[PDB]
DNA sequence: AGCTGGT
RNA sequence: GUGAACCGGAUUGCCGUCAGGAAAUUAGGUGCGCUUAGCAGUAUUCCCCACGCUGUGGG
DNA sequence: ACATGTGTGCTAAGCGCACCTAATTTCCTGACGGCAATCCTTACCAGCT
């Protein structure tokens, strides 16, 4: 019952290729070909060469289908200098190619759900290095999106598709333009005049020679049948860390595990003690295990303050156990005796 | 926000030896001298238990010096960028201009503690031009999201909005 | 074999290079401004230096004719000399062109002297201007040579001008944030008058930073252009060495007297040459212990530990060096103690240097 | 089975690919202008040179190889030079030379390679366990010389940090993660930024095979967490040569 | 005797 | 594998060369921290071995 | 990054400032230098293989 597969084409860069490229300019047009994904299917089946030509281009070239435009990318030129008999003579070969950029795609795969079976587990598993038509144009998003099903017109199952949004923020085609081939509603039936054609249908694959075809406009607005899909996935990294845990129930219980691990001690002057330090903020302590703390006095632990919070805050924090972190920490602890106003608070 | 007012709030409240010594710890990190820490923590530990959004702590001490070196009065609306380019259109656009302007851009490509100097002359000729007003809440959390750039192009855009008009 | 020469050096607020409005030059690396010097105003420099006369050997004019007619008492050959090197293919005084200067001298003015011709002439002068590559500064810095094909002859033909550089200076990138300073100076009027005013009040932008300075020598390279012989190429990588380390950009010193010397020396023999620039791509913020030297050669070590053990080529090993003035600077002041040649001499490393490059001694080489 | 190197590489102020008029080349995605070289440029520089030849079945059966066009993780940043050839005889003036303008953008990169499963065995050359030799010297061999250039003036040969190779057969390239270009914020690194967003990327997709990491000494960890997204935070050169050589056989 | 690099 | 393959825009470069930001300045005047206090005390001193049950080894 | 280690036993309430104030003149650079090629032919002809 699913008659149809949503190939799904996006990536940096991609092209398939117009028909008006002989000489070295090379160009693309602004739709996937029907020999233009044809090779992505060809590729997927893992074959290519001359085996296409025959039960292969002929075994779907009686299937209609229609493409949707979700964003039109920009047309980019690349300079391109073939080398010719240099890594003949050193004369450099010159040529120009036509790259479509940031432009995805939604082609349709209409009529029957046989060859959509088949066809189904051929775009994630069975692979020739496939790429977006052109060989050095990778496919950014998984080409097997989109999972198949029964929707009878070729408008229902173009628009019955969600619709991605990569931030929150982004500008989005009101319009989804849709290139759909010609249907013949009834034996005789001329084409309307307005049906441009496009010379996309290969007979026999290399050398290529082509068939031309007609193809008709149409038109999506977003909100009848297609619509915005969630989006979430944080793009934004901003290395994580927690912070302000005066107790959730497991600071109580291991405050105390150090103040009479060190038999109610302080470390560096030693003296009865109060509170405990954190070293080593890999996590500023939710759940904190029982080696990384320091019961610490009073004095002292306002004096590892002193040294935190003047210069860096960063995450590499005292440790008062080796001794280079020594000298200031008595120098601050000295001003602190010296200069400490109790009536004025801490 | 509703947790920055409170401490621009409570920095309106300090009196006059507790900027002194705020004054005195310019360019000076909060360790070096035991009083200007235990101002600094007595303005900055409390605005935390009570609400749950509270600015970075740089931004806070670097703030309250200025504060207590500039000494203005908090008012909406009263942003730098507008302040800044008010001015620039009462200049001579032939050489003044561009030493004044280069002087505003240079604050655009720093970092947070670097911006001591470059914001002290800024409100230098801001208080040579006789500027009672800046809105300390605005640009306290315009600075502790200096770092991504939407904000910086929204600042260097409300001062193209203010100079051409 | 190749050889790799790195420094790092923090410099007085000065202006050793800068653009067409007078800025110094700034580079985006890793998303942060960092300050430039160009690698064309060293390796001129270093060319210019006050120990590379003994090998300053190479001529960038078109004043070629006038070179003829300086050394000439009374046979005035200037416009003839004009018209031979006009349809040699420069077409004008001419463009620029790299040659040996005692060559071009002496036997250009003896093959332009004598009246036996006046397009075999200016065949001849062309194929002496592109034999002339003894000289090691062509062979360092490079050079070719295109002449026009209109202002020509079509029985004028050019040889294969075909020189490659022997040395990749790049760009000394700062260790920081560029912090771009602006200077404003004015120009007192000697004499007196009723304004009481400035001559020229002018711009002029400095930046003190401590660059990174980064050489490469191609010594095969440097021995496939200079010929058969080693002698005249250890001479002329003593003579960088010591250039590289002793002399300074010859920008705006005249104003900001910044002749600081390099606080640092990594020389390495490997097939794979590397620019310690990742190791600064998180800028280089001070504390208030140590300073921006010891903080830069502290990340400098950092990145040489992970790629001397996690891009380890113990294949052939590192020969790191240093300038460590009796170790006033060490490099390992946590774990990188990898030194294996740490001295505190400028000829000592010279020396050695030129011992891995082969049997050869300081004293005795600087003869050629 | 297929070959994914995703390969992040920092790079030094220097141009290294030339248009027609001699800027860096760019490229569009993400809504926004992105540094670029293309991918004919750098697999021609994984050619034309014996360190990689220590490989004629692979960049030619016709070849086996997909490069991408080296995608920015942030906007591109072309700037411009201004040089001056000394005259060095003195004439009655000063200046002589071409007193042009050249152009340079220092970029951080991205790359996505693929090798399948017959793409390499029918590769063959004459071994069969020549399938994982090539590929074994190329995990590598894709980060030992960055191409050429104007190197001669603009010397840049900085060695990558942060590699990735995957095993997984479904041919996506991650570019997606660019999508937005990469900001800076001070207490992170543009590599390590570009490296959590990668990792970000990596933890999205797999809810609809393993992560092999490279991390010279691990000072590049694929997610601040002990839950990994690679699982594998180790590398060491050839380590991960033979790794991959018995992954594959 | 033809061929190929130059005009 | 496909209007698609396989594919460099390459080499040569000092922006240099002249420059006081100088002339002038009271930081000004007003102010109480202050009302209240034995460092003493036998009738369980928290203990553990430990005495004809208060001497005896210490936490 | 106040709380939590009380240990015979650790108070506390009233009180916290107003206003005049910020100036100008003029001064600001001339010249010299700016790349050539090579990315389809009036195609046969003679140096010589
Ligand atoms: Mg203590």
């Amino acid at each position: 019952p699913p008659n149809t597969l949503f190939l799904r084409l996006e990536g940096a860069l991609q092209s398939w290729g117009s028909n008006e490229a002989k000489f070295a300019l090379r160009r693309t047009a602004d739709a996937p070909t029907k020999s233009g994904v044809l090779g992505l299917l060809c590729a997927a089946m893992g074959i290519g060469r001359a085996e296409a030509a025959d039960s292969w281009l002929p075994k779907l070239a009686n299937l209609r289908m229609g493409v949707r435009i979700d964003r039109p990318g920009i047309r980019w030129w690349d300079f391109h200098t073939v080398g010719a008999g240099q890594r003949t003579r050193a004369e450099t070969l010159l040529s120009r190619r036509e790259y479509l950029a940031d432009a995805s795609f939604l082609v349709a795969l209409q009529g029957e759900p046989e060859l959509v079976a088949k066809l189904s587990a051929a775009l994630a598993k069975p692979v020739w290095a496939i790429y977006l038509g052109r060989k050095s144009c990778p496919p950014s998003r998984p080409v097997c999106e989109h999972p198949p099903g029964f929707y009878n017109t070729l408008e229902e199952a173009l628009s019955a598709v969600p619709l991605q949004k990569r931030w929150h923020n982004e500008p989005l085609p009101q319009i989804l333009p849709c290139v759909m081939d010609w249907i013949p509603g009834y034996d005789g039936e001329h084409a309307p005049d307005d049906a441009e054609i496009h010379y996309d249908l290969p007979v026999s694959f290399q050398p290529p020679r082509h068939l031309p075809r007609f193809v008709i406009r149409r038109e999506l607005v977003v909100g009848e049948d297609v619509q915005v899909s969630r989006e979430t996935g944080t793009s934004v990294w901003r290395p994580k860390g927690t912070r302000a845990d005066y107790n959730n129930s497991e600071y109580k219980k291991v405050r105390a595990e150090r103040l009479v691990m060190d038999h109610a001690a302080c470390m560096v002057c030693k003296a009865p003690a109060t509170t405990v330090q954190h070293v080593n903020y890999r996590r500023a302590g939710g759940k904190e295990i029982p080696e990384d703390l320091r019961a610490l006095c009073r004095l002292c632990a306002d004096a590892c303050t002193m040294l935190e919070y003047g210069s860096g805050m960063t995450t590499n924090r005292i440790d008062p156990c080796d001794p280079i972190w020594r000298e200031r920490i008595l120098a601050k602890r000295k001003e602190i005796v010296e200069f400490r106003s109790r009536g004025q608070r801490f | 926000n509703r947790g920055t007012v409170d401490f621009i709030a409570s920095l309106e409240n300090l009196k006059e030896g507790d900027l002194g010594i705020l004054r005195k710890l310019r360019g000076a990190r909060l360790d070096e001298k035991l009083p200007g820490f235990d101002l600094f923590s007595a303005l900055w530990w409390p605005l935390r238990q009570k609400n749950q959004r509270a600015p970075k702590r740089e931004v806070a001490w670097l703030i309250a010096k200025l504060f207590a070196e500039f000494r203005f009065e908090q008012r909406e609306g009263a942003t730098l960028p507008i302040l800044m380019g008010g001015i620039c259109r009462k200049l001579e656009p032939k050489k003044e201009l561009p030493r004044v302007l280069a002087r505003f851009d240079q604050l655009a490509s720093l970092d947070i503690m670097q911006m001591e100097e470059p914001l002290s002359v800024i409100m230098g000729i801001l208080r040579k031009h006789q500027q009672v007003c800046l809105d300390w809440v605005g640009l306290t959390d315009v600075l502790s999201f200096w770092e991504q750039e939407p904000v910086k192009r929204e600042w260097s855009d409300s001062f193209i909005k203010a100079y051409k008009i | 074999m190749l050889i790799e020469i790195h420094m790092i050096q923090n410099h007085s607020p000065a202006n050793l290079n800068r653009d067409d409005l007078g800025a110094p030059k700034t580079c985006y690396f890793g998303g942060v401004l960092r300050s430039r010097i160009s690698s064309q105003c060293i390796k001129r420099s270093i060319r210019t230096s006050n120990d590379f006369k003994a090998l300053l050997g190479g001529v960038r004019t078109r004043r070629l004719a006038d070179l003829i007619q300086q050394e000439a008492g009374e046979t005035e050959c200037w416009k003839k000399a004009q018209e031979i090197l006009n349809k040699c293919g420069f077409k004008n005084t001419k463009m620029l062109v790299f040659m040996s200067k005692d060559k071009i001298k002496d036997l250009a003015r003896i093959v332009l002297d004598n009246s036996l011709g006046l397009t075999e002439a200016a065949q001849q002068v062309a194929n002496v201007i592109a034999q002339a590559t003894l000289a090691p500064d062509i062979a360092l810095c490079g050079r070719m040579l295109e002449p026009n094909d209109k202002d020509k002859d079509k029985k004028v033909k050019w040889s294969n001008t075909t020189v490659e550089a022997a040395l990749q200076v790049a760009h000394a990138i700062s260790t920081h944030i560029a912090r771009p300073e602006i200077d404003y100076f004015v120009a007192a009027d000697d004499v007196p008058g009723e304004d009481a005013g400035a001559g020229h009040i002018g711009e002029s932008m400095f930046a003190s930073a401590c660059f990174y300075k980064y050489f490469s020598i191609d010594w095969e390279q440097l021995v496939k252009n200079l010929k058969g012989d080693t002698n005249l190429a250890a001479h002329t990588v003593g003579a960088f060495l010591l250039a590289a380390a002793k002399t300074n950009p010859s920008g705006k010193q005249n104003s900001f007297a910044a002749h600081n010397y390099p606080d640092g020396i990594l020389v390495e023999f490997k097939n794979s040459p590397i620019s310690y620039a990742n190791a600064f791509v998180r800028p280089v913020s001070v504390v208030k212990e140590s300073d921006l030297v010891e903080q830069s050669i502290g990340q400098l070590s950092n990145y040489v530990n992970d790629i001397r053990l996690g891009y380890y080529d113990e294949q052939s090993p590192v020969i790191g060096f240093w300038f460590s003035p009796n170790n006033r600077y060490p490099l390992g002041y946590k774990h990188s103690k990898l030194a294996s040649r740490n001295i505190g001499n400028l000829n000592e490393l010279v020396g050695a240097v030129l011992d891995y490059i082969g049997g050869f001694k300081w004293e005795e080489v600087q003869k050629s």
